[PDB]
C-alpha cells in the first residue's frame, strides 16, 4: 500500500516533488533539496554550552587587548591590533552567529546537537592538516578578510536551485538556512586561527572542498523518492519484531486513518 | 509426428527399456503413440534434471484392464554443496 | 513513414466528417487558404499557374545539381530535350510522374521568362481572388469574361464582366510567341 | 522465473528504466499489434505481405501504426472489449502536462 | 514443417522442447521460437481444481464423438444466491427445453449408462456402447429391429472391444433379451464397418 | 492548382549511418521515400525545393534500438486535382469507350458520354478517333476537360472528365 | 499541524522498535496523506480514491470496478504513471527515462 | 505546441549531469558503438563498447544532447559537452 | 522471428476509455455468430461459419484467417459479433442504470433538476464529473415529480414554465437484475423493462447526460445497456483439440453458447405468438448467461456452474487478483534469461562478484553484436560451440534467422558478418542482476560481476548478506541477464554493489564486516595479540593491495 501509494512520486528537474498529475507534494525534496546517501550526522556546536563559553570560542574583539586574536595565530597580528575597519567586519561576523544561535535554540527547542547534514566539515579540515602538514606553533598568513569574505562567498556558491526570479531565489536561500548555520559556526575566524591553525592555500582548498561536496550531495532528477520513501518504511516495518498501541498493530491504525484507535491519550503540559 | 530430440535406442520392441540400462536425462523410457489419422508421439522421457540405472519394469492392468507399464530408476546421491542437513 | 502536414486537428473518432472539393472553393482540409509554415508563421495558400510551375521545379533541379557537384569536391522543343538532361543528373531517373509533370508544362506553359511570369503575378494581384483562381487564370487561355467565368465557375460574382476582360486583355499581350 | 510487482519497485526505485522495459518486453511478451489511428483499436486487417492494411468501421486504409506492447496487455485490451469496455490507444497527445 | 535452407524429402527435423524451439536437425536453423507444453496447457481444461479457486483451470473437456457439440452451463446456488432466482432461471431453461427427437435420444444414452452401472461395467465400456448405438439407431440396415434389443446389442459390442468379458446370456438377463433377435441385431451392427 | 505545400516526414536512422555523410544520407532518404510519391491527402509529391535549405532537426534515438529518428521540414510542389478543375493536356488512348487525357503526372477519362452529340467513335480511322464535321480527337490531340470526379488511389489518382459543356475540348 | 501530528506518530514507530529512517521518507509519506486538504488513507478509498490514470489505480485493488467506471466516465489516461508505462511495455518516464536523448549533426560533424 | 522548448539562456537545470543521463549516455554510446557506429575518440586499443563510450564521455567527444522534460511539457536541451561530469 | 511492416512505429501516449456503440461493435465484426456450436461441421475436423471462426481469428497450426492469413503468432485475433433478441443490462452498470433513472424522468427523458433550483445550481458546477454525478444524484432521487411549473429567480409570484410533461417519479429498487418501480390509497408496482429504460436513456439530452458525467462521443448512457455483443476471437478463450474424443473448449465459449442457445430461444418466442409472460421469462435467463459471462460471482445471484461443480471463470474474474491479468500478468511477470539456485558464501570472493555454477554460465545466454573489435573472439566461441564452456550456443543472422549451433556441421567455419549476433555464454565480469525475494527495498535487488565457478550453488561475499537477508540455510536467490549493451550499462551504472554501500534509507553504510570477520576482529585488535615475522609475512601477502612493504 506504501510503494503503491507513493509509487508516482519523483524528484523533477525543478528541484520540486510532484506526483503523475504534476501535483506538487513537497516543494524541495526532503525539505532541503539533498540526496539522503550524501548526508552525515554533524555537531551544530553554536546550539549548546554557556553564553560564557561561546563567546570564548567566537568573539574576537582587536579593539580590546585580551580578545584580539593573539599575533600567535597570524602574521596579520601585530598590524591587526585596533583595526577599526576590520572589527566592524568581525563585529558583523559574531552578530550573525549569534543570530544563529537564538534561531537554532528556536528550531530545536530541546538542545539536540547532532542533526544529519550533508559535507563532513570536521574530515575536510582533518584532511586540509594530513595533506599541507600544518604546523602547529606557526602563525597562518590568512588576513581577517581572507577568512571572513571567504565563508561569506562560500555561501553565495552553494546552489541547490538555480533560478532568477525571486520565489526561487528564496527558496534556494530557506533551503541552505540549517546548513549554513553549520558552516558559520565550524569556519569562524577565531576557530580557523585557533583551532583550526590552518594556511591561505589550506583554507582555500577547505572551501573548495566544500563547494564541489555540497553540489555533488544535492538530489538528482529523476530518482524514484516516491518507491523509496515507501521501501524505506516499509523495509523495517518488517524487523519490527513483537500501555500504548505500538509497532505493526499502530503503523495499521495511523495507514488506516483508524477513527476507532485503541490507546487515545493526550499528554497535558 | 512431434517425437522428442531424446534417444529412443534404449527401447527394445516393446516399447520398454529392460532393467539395468543406464539411462541419462532426455532419455526415452516408456515409448507411446496416440495413433490419430499417422500418429503422435506420447512417449515418456527422464526428467531432464536426473540420471541414473533403470531398477524394476512392471508391466500389467487395472481393474477395468488397461495395459499400463511403471518404471523404477535408481540413483546413488552423494552429499555435494548445496546440500542440507 | 506516411509524410505529415503542418497542422494540428482533433480525433473526434469521427472520421465520418470529410466534406467534397469543388469550383465552390471548397478544396482539401489541407489546401484551404489560410495555411501555416514551417516556422509556425500563418502564410497564405502557394498555388501555381504553370510557367510559374515549370520555373519553380526548373531553378528547383538546378541548385540541386549544384549541390550534388558540391559534395562531389570531397526554343521549347530544345527544352524538351535539355529538362530530360538534367532529371538524369538531379532525379532518381525513376521519377516517370515528374518526369511527364516537366515535358507537360514545357509543352503547356504561356510565359517563358521569370521576367513575363512576374507581369502576370502583378496585374493578377491586384484582383484580390482566391489564389487557386489566378492560377487557372494564368494557366488557361480565355478571350472573353464568360469563357473565364464558366471555366472557372469559383469567380462569378468575385469580378466584374469588364473588368475581367482587361485582364485577359493584358495575359494574351504578355503570352510569349516561343 | 517471475519478475514480480515487487521486483518492478525495485528496478522503479533504482531509475533503471530500460532495464525494466527488457525484463517486462524482451525478455517475456514482446508483440506487434497494428492499431487503427481514427478509434484507438487493434482492428486493423494487416496483410504484411501485400502490404495492404485497413480498419473497415473506420474504412482507413491511411491512418494506421504499428506498436510494441506486451501480449497480455493485447489480452487484457481485448478482454475490456469482450466486456463492452473501448480501451482506445492512441500516439498522439491532446491535453498539454 | 519443413527447412528452406535445405529440403531433403524425408525432413530430419527436432524438437528442442527445454529450448523452446523447433529446429531443423540437418542444417541448424531454428523454423520456429513459439512452442507451447501440451501436457501443461491441457491441464487448464481437465485438473485437480473442482472448488473453483485455480486461475490456470479457465476450461472445460468434452467429448465430440458422443455429445455432439453441446456446450451447457448449469445453473446452480453460489456463495451467495436467493433460492428464488435459482428456481425461476431453472424454471425457464424447462420452457426452453424444446430439443429434436434426436436431442432427446441422448436420453438412449441415459439408458446404457444406467444399464452399463448396473451390469458392474467399466466407463470405457459405455463409451463404446453409446458410440456404437450412436451409429447404428437411425441405420437402414436395421431398420424396426426390437430398439430395447438395439441398444442391449450395443453393450456387446463395447464389451467386445473394451476386452471386458460378458456372456450373451449375462446382458440377456440384464435387460430382456428375445435371443434370435438380439442375435440379429448384434449381426447387422457388426457388419455397419 | 500545383501547389507548394510545406510536409514534414520521419526517417528513421541506423547508427552505423551516425558519421559526417548523415545529413546526405538523410536528405537522400527524403527524396527516395518523398519524391515521385502520390497520397489521396496531398496529391503528386513533385520536387523538393531548396535541397540546401532541407531541415534534418535533431534525432530522438529510440530507446530499444540505438537507432535515431528525425522528423524532416521539407517543402514541395504538389499536384492535386479536384471535381469542377478544368484542365488542358493531350490524348493519351483512344478507345470505343471514350479518352484518357494526361494533364501533367495524371491522366483524365472522358467517358464517350460526356461527349458533344455528333462527335463520335469512328474505327475505320488511322488511329480510330472521335469524328464530328468539325472535330477529330486521336491518340495525339490538345484537349480541354473539366473534371468531373476523383478516385483516391493511394499510389496514383484517377479522375473522369468532360468535353461535352461550352468552351471544352479540342484546343 | 495535523501534518507534524502524523509526522510524529509514525517516526514514534519506527523509534519504538528503536529503528531509524531518515526524516524526508516519512515526511513525504505523511506530506502525501496530507496535500490534498484533509488526512488521505494509505487504502483502497483513500490514496487508491485519487484522479489518477484508471491503469494505475486499478493496478492496486479495485481493478475491474476501477475500468468499468473509466469506461462509463470515458476517462482519459495520458500515461504518465510509472504504472501504465509498464503495462503498455514502454520506457517509463523515471530515472533513465525522465528525458530524452538526441543525435546532434552539427557536433558530430565538429569531432569527425 | 513546439513553443514549450525553453531557450538556451533561460535555462534553470542543474550544469550537472544526472546520474541517469551519464548510465543512459553510456549505455546509448555503447550499443551505437557494437551497432558498427562511428567512434568520435581513438581507440587506444579498446574493445569494449561500454569503456569506448567511457573515452568518448570521458574526452567530452560525444554527439548526443540531453532534452530534459519539465512538468509541464517543457523543456531544456544541454550537450553532454556542456554538462559538467562530477559524479 | 516477426515479419517485417511499412507501417510507422509509435508509442501509445494516451488512453482513452470508453463504451461500445452497438453500431461499432457490429461495425469492428468480421462474423455474425450464429451458431452454439463449436467447430464439427458435423462430424468433422473443421470451424463453423457460426462460433469460433465463422470469418474469425486463426489457430491450430493454419494460416487460414480471412485473406489478413498471418497465422497464430502475427494474427492478433478478429472479433465478430452476436446480435441480441432483446437489451439487457451490463451487469457493471446495473448499479449506475439505476443512479440514471433517479436522476432523469420517466418515460419524459428531461433532468428532475434545474437551474432555477438554488443546491443543483451548485452540484452541476462541479468540476470533476464524477463528484458531479453523486452531488446531481443526491439531490434528484428525492425529486419524485417531473416540474412543468417553477417558480422564477425573480420571485416566485410568477412561475416561469420549464420542461414539459407532469408525471409522478417512480421509487426504483433492484430485485434480482431486474429494476423495479412505484409510483404514489396503495401504489403502483410493477417491472421497468431493459427496452423502456433504453428508449428513456437515448431521449436523455446531450447537455443533461454531460452533467451526469457522460461524454457525447466515448460513452453515452444509452450503451451501458447491450444490444449487440462483441465475440471475443479465440485467442481471449484457447481450444484445444487433443485425441479426437477429447477437445477442450474455453469457459468463455461454453457461456457465448448459452447467451446464443438463449438468444436463439427468445428471438423464436417474439417472433413467434408472443405470449408476454413467457417471453419475460426467456429474456431474464439472456440477461443472466450474458451478466454471468462477464462477471460470475454476482451477489443474490446463482452462479454458472461447469458439469464438475467448478464455477465458469468469468472475464471480471480472470482480469481480478494478484495472479490476475494486472498484477499477475503485466505488473509482473516470468522471464527469459533467469536462474535460481542455493547460495552458499564464499570469504574468497569479492563484495561485487557473484559466484555462477557453470551449468547455468552455459545455460544463460549473451547476444554480442559483429564489430570489427568481437569479430575474432566471437569465431573462436562459435568454433568452441555450445557444449564447451567458453562458447556459444546460437549464432542469429541479419534477415533474423537463428541458427542452433549444436546441429550446424560446419560449425567453426561459420563466415560470421558485422552486425550479426552471436548468443555466447556468460562470462566472467558480465554483469548481471541479483536478488532475494521478498524484494523489499532497492537493495534486494543488486548488480553482480560474473565469476564462472565449480559446484551448483550460487556463490557470495558475505558483507552482502546484510542487505538480501539471506542465511545459508537453504535459501535460493536469482539471476537476470541483460540482453543489451544499454540494459548492461543501467546495471554497472545504477544497481553495482558498491554503488549500495552507503544508503539512502538511513544515510549510513547498509553493508558492514559481519560474522567470522566481525568476531576475530576484535581478537586480532587487542593489545594482548602479537604477530611474529613467519605469519605477519603471510598476512601482508594475503591483501592484493600490499606496497610490499613490510
Ligand atoms: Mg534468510
Ligand atoms: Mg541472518
Ligand atoms: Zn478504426
Ligand atoms: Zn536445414
Ligand atoms: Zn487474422
Ligand atoms: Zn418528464
Amino acid at each position: 500500500r506504501l510503494v503503491k501509494a507513493l509509487e508516482d512520486i519523483m524528484v523533477h528537474y525543478d528541484n520540486t516533488t510532484r506526483n503523475s498529475l504534476g501535483n506538487v507534494i513537497q516543494f524541495i525534496y526532503g525539505e532541503d533539496g539533498m540526496d539522503a546517501a550524501h548526508i552525515e550526522k554533524q555537531s551544530l556546536d553554536t546550539i549548546g554550552g554557556s553564553d560564557a563559553a561561546f563567546e570564548k570560542r567566537y568573539r574576537v574583539d582587536l579593539l580590546n587587548t585580551d580578545h584580539t586574536l593573539d599575533p600567535s595565530l597570524l602574521e596579520s597580528g601585530s598590524e591587526i591590533l585596533g583595526d577599526l575597519k576590520l572589527q566592524v567586519l568581525l563585529d558583523e561576523e559574531y552578530k550573525q552567529l549569534v543570530k544563529d544561535r537564538k534561531f537554532l535554540r528556536e528550531v530545536f527547542v530541546d538542545g539536540e546537537a547532532n542533526w544529519p547534514l550533508p559535507v563532513n566539515i570536521r574530515r575536510i579540515i582533518q584532511n586540509a592538516q594530513q595533506t599541507f602538514h600544518i604546523d602547529h606553533t606557526k602563525p597562518s598568513d590568512l588576513t581577517i578578510k581572507d577568512i571572513v569574505l571567504g565563508v561569506k562567498d562560500l555561501q553565495e556558491n552553494l546552489l541547490v536551485l538555480r533560478g532568477k526570479n525571486e520565489i526561487i531565489q528564496n527558496a534556494q536561500r530557506d533551503a541552505v538556512t540549517l546548513f549554513c548555520c553549520l558552516l558559520r559556526s565550524r569556519l569562524a575566524t577565531r576557530r580557523v586561527l585557533q583551532e583550526y591553525r590552518l594556511t591561505k592555500q589550506a583554507f582555500d582548498w577547505v572551501l573548495s572542498n566544500i563547494e564541489a561536496q555540497f553540489l555533488r550531495s544535492v538530489v538528482h532528477p529523476g530518482e524514484m523518492v516516491g518507491v523509496l520513501a515507501a521501501q524505506s518504511i516499509g523495509e523495517p516495518a518488517t524487523q519490527m519484531t513483537l500501555k500504548v498501541t505500538s509497532g505493526v498493530p499502530r503503523l495499521k491504525e495511523i495507514l488506516n486513518v483508524a477513527k476507532n484507535m485503541k490507546t487515545p491519550s493526550l499528554t497535558v503540559y | 509426428l512431434r517425437m522428442k530430440h531424446g534417444t529412443y535406442d534404449k527401447l527394445d520392441d516393446d516399447g520398454l527399456i529392460a532393467p539395468g540400462v543406464r539411462v541419462s536425462g532426455e532419455d526415452v523410457i516408456i515409448g507411446k503413440t496416440t495413433p490419430i489419422s499417422s500418429k503422435r508421439d506420447a512417449s515418456t522421457p527422464l526428467r531432464s534434471t536426473e540420471n541414473g540405472i533403470v531398477d524394476q519394469v512392471l508391466v500389467t492392468t487395472n481393474q477395468d484392464g488397461l495395459k499400463f507399464v511403471k518404471v523404477r530408476v535408481r540413483t546413488t546421491k552423494i552429499p555435494q554443496i548445496g546440500d542440507k542437513f | 513513414v506516411s509524410t505529415s502536414t503542418f497542422q494540428t486537428r482533433r480525433r473526434r473518432l469521427k472520421k465520418v466528417e470529410e466534406e467534397e472539393n469543388a469550383a465552390t472553393l471548397q478544396l482539401g482540409q489541407e489546401f484551404q487558404l489560410k495555411q501555416i509554415n514551417h516556422q509556425g508563421e500563418e502564410e497564405e495558400l502557394i498555388a501555381l499557374n504553370l510557367s510559374e510551375a515549370r520555373l519553380v521545379i526548373k531553378e528547383a533541379l538546378v541548385e540541386r545539381r549544384r549541390a550534388f557537384k558540391r559534395s562531389q569536391k570531397k526554343t521549347r522543343e530544345k527544352e524538351l530535350e535539355s529538362i530530360d538532361v538534367l532529371l538524369e543528373q538531379t532525379t532518381g531517373g525513376n521519377n516517370k510522374d515528374l518526369k511527364n509533370t516537366m515535358q507537360y508544362l514545357t509543352n503547356f506553359s504561356r510565359f517563358r521568362d521569370q521576367e513575363t511570369v512576374g507581369a502576370v503575378i502583378q496585374l493578377l494581384k491586384s484582383t484580390g481572388l482566391h489564389p487557386f483562381e489566378v492560377a487557372q487564370l494564368g494557366s488557361l487561355a480565355c478571350d472573353t469574361a464568360d469563357e473565364a467565368k464558366t471555366l472557372i465557375p469559383s469567380l462569378n460574382n468575385k469580378i466584374s464582366d469588364d473588368e475581367l476582360e482587361r485582364i485577359l486583355k493584358e495575359l494574351s499581350n504578355l503570352e510569349t510567341l516561343y | 522465473l517471475r519478475f514480480g510487482e515487487m521486483e518492478r519497485d525495485c528496478m522503479i526505485a533504482h531509475g533503471a528504466a530500460s532495464f525494466l522495459k527488457e525484463r517486462l518486453m524482451e525478455a517475456s511478451d514482446a508483440f506487434r499489434v497494428h492499431i487503427c489511428g481514427i478509434c484507438g483499436l487493434m482492428t486493423v486487417i494487416a496483410k504484411l505481405n501485400h502490404n495492404q492494411f485497413e480498419c473497415k468501421g473506420c474504412d482507413n486504409k491511411i491512418d494506421i501504426y504499428q506498436i510494441h506492447i506486451p501480449y497480455a496487455a493485447k489480452l487484457l485490451f481485448q478482454e475490456l472489449m469482450a466486456m463492452n469496455i473501448t480501451p482506445r490507444l492512441y500516439t498522439d497527445r491532446s491535453r498539454d502536462f | 514443417l519443413t527447412c528452406p535452407e535445405c529440403k531433403v524429402y524425408p525432413p530430419k527435423i527436432v524438437e528442442r522442447f527445454s529450448e523452446g524451439d523447433v529446429v531443423c536437425a540437418l542444417c541448424g536453423l531454428v523454423l520456429s521460437d513459439k512452442l507451447v507444453d501440451t501436457r501443461s496447457e491441457w491441464r487448464t481444461f481437465s485438473n485437480d481444481d473442482h472448488n473453483g479457486d485455480d486461475p490456470s483451470r479457465v476450461g472445460e473437456a468434452s467429448n465430440p464423438l458422443l455429445d455432439g457439440n453441446n456446450l451447457s452451463t448449469r445453473i446452480g446456488k453460489g456463495e451467495t444466491t436467493d433460492m428464488r432466482f435459482t428456481k425461476e432461471l431453472n424454471k425457464a431453461q424447462g420452457k426452453n427445453v424444446m430439443d429434436k427427437k434426436d436431442n432427446e435420444v441422448q436420453a438412449a444414452f441415459a439408458k446404457i449408462t444406467m444399464l452399463c452401472d448396473a451390469a458392474e461395467l467399466p466407463k470405457i465400456v459405455k463409451d463404446c456402447a453409446k458410440e456404437a448405438y450412436k451409429l447404428c439407431h437411425d441405420e437402414k440396415t436395421l431398420k424396426g429391429k426390437s430398439m430395447e434389443s438395439i441398444m442391449a446389442a450395443s453393450i456387446l459390442i463395447g464389451c467386445r472391444r473394451a476386452e471386458v468379458a460378458r456372456t450373451f446370456k449375462e446382458i440377456q438377463s440384464l435387460i430382456h433379451v428375445k435371443t434370435k433377435e438380439f442375435g440379429k441385431t448384434l449381426n447387422i451392427m457388426k457388419n455397419i464397418l | 492548382m500545383f501547389f507548394i505545400k510545406d510536409l514534414s516526414l520521419n526517417i528513421t536512422l541506423h547508427p552505423s549511418f551516425f558519421g559526417p555523410r548523415m545529413k546526405q544520407y538523410l536528405k537522400t532518404k527524403l527524396l527516395e521515400e518523398v519524391e515521385g510519391s502520390c497520397t489521396g491527402k496531398f496529391g503528386y509529391i513533385l520536387c523538393v525545393l531548396d535541397y540546401d535549405n532541407i531541415d534534418i532537426q535533431r534525432g530522438r534515438i529510440l530507446p530499444t534500438d540505438g537507432s535515431a529518428e528525425f522528423n524532416v521540414k521539407y517543402r514541395a510542389v504538389v499536384f492535386k486535382p479536384f471535381k469542377g478543375e478544368v484542365v488542358d493536356g493531350t490524348v493519351v488512348s483512344c478507345s470505343q469507350h471514350g479518352f484518357e487525357v494526361q494533364v501533367g503526372p495524371m491522366k483524365v477519362f472522358v467517358t464517350k458520354h460526356l461527349m458533344p452529340q455528333d462527335l463520335t467513335f469512328n474505327a475505320g480511322s488511322n488511329p480510330p478517333s472521335y469524328q464530328s464535321s468539325e472535330d477529330v480527337i486521336t491518340i495525339k490531340s490538345r484537349i480541354r476537360v473539366k473534371i468531373e470526379g476523383c478516385i483516391s488511389q493511394v499510389s496514383s489518382i484517377h479522375a473522369i472528365g468532360s468535353i461535352k459543356e461550352d468552351y471544352l475540348g479540342a484546343i | 499541524a495535523g501534518r507534524a501530528a502524523l509526522y510524529k506518530e509514525v517516526y514514534n514507530v519506527i523509534a519504538s522498535d528503536g529503528s531509524y529512517v531518515n526524516y524526508r521518507h516519512m515526511a513525504l509519506l505523511v506530506d502525501v496523506m496530507t496535500t490534498q486538504g484533509g488526512l488521505t488513507s494509505v487504502t483502497r478509498h483513500g490514496f487508491n480514491r485519487s484522479n489518477t490514470g484508471a491503469l494505475m489505480r486499478c493496478s492496486f485493488e479495485e481493478t475491474v470496478e476501477i475500468l468499468f467506471e473509466a469506461g462509463a466516465s470515458a476517462e482519459l489516461d495520458d500515461c504518465r504513471g510509472v504504472s501504465e508505462n509498464v503495462i503498455l511495455g514502454q520506457m517509463a518516464p523515471i530515472g533513465t527515462g525522465a528525458f530524452d536523448v538526441m543525435i546532434d549533426e552539427e557536433s558530430l560533424v565538429k569531432y569527425m | 505546441l513546439k513553443e514549450k522548448a525553453i531557450p538556451k539562456d533561460q535555462r534553470a537545470t542543474t550544469p550537472y549531469m544526472t546520474k541517469y543521463e551519464r548510465a543512459r549516455i553510456l549505455g546509448t554510446r555503447a550499443l551505437q558503438i557494437s551497432m558498427n557506429a562511428p567512434v568520435f575518440v581513438d581507440l587506444e586499443g579498446e574493445t569494449d563498447p561500454l569503456r569506448i563510450a567511457m573515452k568518448e564521455l570521458a574526452e567530452k567527444k560525444i554527439p548526443l544532447v540531453i532534452r530534459r522534460y519539465l512538468p509541464d511539457g517543457s523543456f531544456e536541451d544541454w550537450s553532454v559537452e556542456e554538462l559538467i561530469v562530477d559524479l | 522471428g516477426q515479419q517485417y511492416s511499412s507501417a510507422p512505429l509509435r508509442t501509445v501516449k494516451e488512453v482513452q476509455f470508453g463504451l461500445f456503440s452497438p453500431e461499432e461493435v457490429r461495425a469492428i465484426s468480421v462474423a455474425k455468430i450464429r451458431f452454439p456450436e463449436t467447430m464439427d461441421e458435423t462430424q468433422t475436423r473443421a470451424k463453423i461459419g457460426g462460433l469460433n471462426d465463422p470469418r474469425l481469428g486463426s489457430i491450430d497450426r493454419n494460416l487460414k484467417c480471412q485473406t489478413c492469413q498471418e497465422g497464430m503468432n502475427e494474427c492478433p485475433g478478429h472479433f465478430g459479433h452476436i446480435d441480441l433478441a432483446k437489451p439487457v443490462f451490463h451487469v457493471g452498470f446495473i448499479a449506475k442504470i439505476k443512479k440514471v433513472c433517479e436522476c432523469v424522468c420517466m418515460h419524459c427523458g428531461k433532468l428532475l433538476l434545474d437551474e432555477h433550483n438554488e443546491l443543483m445550481r451548485q452540484a452541476l458546477a462541479i468540476k470533476d464529473s464524477k463528484k458531479r454525478f453523486a452531488a446531481i444524484w443526491t439531490l434528484c432521487k428525492t425529486k419524485m415529480v417531473c416540474e412543468t411549473d417553477v417558480p422564477s429567480e425573480d420571485d416566485p409570484t410568477q412561475l416561469v414554465s420549464r420542461g414539459g410533461c407532469g408525471n409522478t417519479q417512480p421509487t426504483i429498487r433492484k430485485d434480482g437484475l431486474k429494476l423495479v418501480g412505484s409510483w404514489k390509497d396503495e401504489p403502483e408496482l410493477r417491472v421497468l423493462s431493459t427496452e423502456e429504460i433504453l428508449n428513456i436513456f437515448k431521449h436523455i439530452s446531450v447537455k443533461d447526460f454531460t452533467s451526469l458525467g457522460f461524454n457525447e462521443v466515448f460513452s453515452r448512457p444509452e450503451w451501458m445497456i447491450l444490444t449487440c455483443l462483441p465475440v471475443p476471437p479465440p485467442p481471449v478463450r484457447p481450444s484445444i483439440s487433443f485425441n479426437e474424443s477429447q477437445r477442450g473448449e474455453d469457459d468463455l465459449t461454453f457461456k457465448l453458447a448459452d447467451i446464443l442457445k438463449a438468444n436463439i430461444s427468445l428471438e423464436t418466442l417474439e417472433h413467434n405468438g408472443a405470449p408476454h409472460h413467457a417471453i419475460e421469462e426467456a429474456e431474464s435467463l439472456l440477461q443472466f448467461h450474458v451478466a454471468t459471462y462477464m462477471d460470475n460471482d454476482i451477489a443474490g445471484q446463482p452462479q454458472a456452474l461447469q458439469k464438475s461443480g467448478r464455477p465458469v471463470k468469468s472475464i471480471r474474474a480472470r482480469l481480478k487478483g494478484k495472479e490476475g491479468r494486472i498484477r499477475g500478468n503485466l505488473m509482473g511477470k516470468r522471464v527469459d534469461f533467469s536462474a535460481r539456485t542455493v547460495i552458499s558464501g564464499d570469504p574468497n570472493l569479492e563484495l561485487d562478484q557473484v559466484g555462477v555454477p557453470k551449468s547455468i554460465a552455459k545455460t544463460l545466454t549473451y547476444p554480442e553484436v559483429v564489430t570489427p573489435y568481437n569479430i575474432d573472439r566471437l569465431t573462436q566461441l562459435v568454433r568452441n560451440g555450445p557444449n564447451e564452456h567458453p562458447g556459444a550456443k546460437y549464432v542469429i543472422r541479419d534477415s533474423g534467422d537463428r541458427i542452433d549451433l549444436r546441429y550446424s556441421k560446419r560449425a567453426g567455419d561459420i563466415q560470421l558478418q558485422y552486425g550479426w549476433k552471436v548468443e555466447r555464454h556468460i562470462m566472467d565480469n558480465d554483469p548481471v542482476l541479483f536478488n532475494r525475494q521478498p524484494s523489499l527495498h532497492k537493495m534486494s535487488m543488486m548488480a553482480h560481476r560474473v565469476k564462472v565457478i565449480p559446484y551448483s550453488t550460487f556463490r557470495l561475499n558475505l558483507s552482502v548478506t546484510s542487505p538480501y537477508n539471506a542465511d545459508f540455510d537453504g535459501d535460493e536467490m536469482n539471476l537476470h541477464v541483460p540482453q543489451s549493451e544499454e540494459t548492461r550499462a543501467e546495471l554497472s551504472q545504477l544497481c553495482a554493489v558498491p554503488l549500495q554501500i552507503v544508503s539512502p534509507q538511513s544515510n549510513k553504510p547498509c553493508m558492514g564486516i559481519v560474522q567470522d570477520t566481525l568476531c576475530g576482529i576484535r581478537k586480532l585488535t587487542l593489545r594482548d595479540t602479537f604477530i611474529e615475522l613467519d605469519q605477519v609475512l603471510n598476512m601482508l601477502y594475503w591483501v592484493p593491495d600490499w606496497d610490499g612493504v613490510i
